[PDB]
């Protein structure tokens, strides 16, 4: 077994700022991590490069991967529109956790997001399946830019994308 | 329908 490690590099308003890096956790949350993976390479013909980080809250978590709508409204898995919460055996232990944002029981796409905190709350909730490899100052840099209801000051975007491991 | 995880904020 080799878990991926994928990353994104980020841009703001079309500047590169940096790469975050991700393992993700295949040999656990197989589906969901295949999922991710063939968004991060486009694969299958569409996914997560150029794609904007619609939603980041200072202290909780920064949000994207809604590629069609790009506002937390669309987006798509590898399997269809929705798919099922595989299990939730992984916690959302703290900083740099990669989860699967969803609209309630079973509703995964590709919106996902990255935990800047320990959130105990969302366990049992939220499918966790990966965690930043290297890039978390890459992670708390975007924070500044989000607010407390959502809305970020600069627009936030993956330039580029891909499978590293 | 907005997807994602439900913030501090929104619970208080």
């Amino acid at each position: 077994m080799v878990n991926p490690t994928v990353f994104f590099d980020i841009a703001v308003d079309g500047e590169p700022l940096g790469r975050v890096s991700f393992e993700l956790f295949a040999d656990k949350v197989p589906k969901t991590a295949e999922n991710f993976r063939a968004l991060s390479t486009g694969e299958k013909g569409f996914g997560y490069k150029g794609s904007c980080f619609h939603r980041i809250i200072p202290g909780f978590m920064c949000q994207g991967g809604d590629f069609t709508r790009h506002n937390g409204t669309g987006g798509k898995s590898i399997y269809g529109e929705k798919f099922e919460d595989e299990n939730f055996i992984l916690k959302h232990t703290g900083p740099g956790i990669l989860s699967m944002a969803n609209a309630g029981p079973n509703t995964n796409g590709s919106q996902f997001f990255i935990c800047t905190a320990k959130t105990e709350w969302l366990d049992g909730k939220h499918v966790v399946f990966g965690k930043v490899k290297e890039g978390m100052n890459i992670v708390e840099a975007m924070e500044r830019f989000g607010s407390r209801n959502g809305k970020t000051s600069k627009k936030i975007t993956i330039a580029d994308c891909g499978q590293l491991e | 329908v907005h997807a994602g995880p439900i913030a501090p904020g929104q619970l208080r």
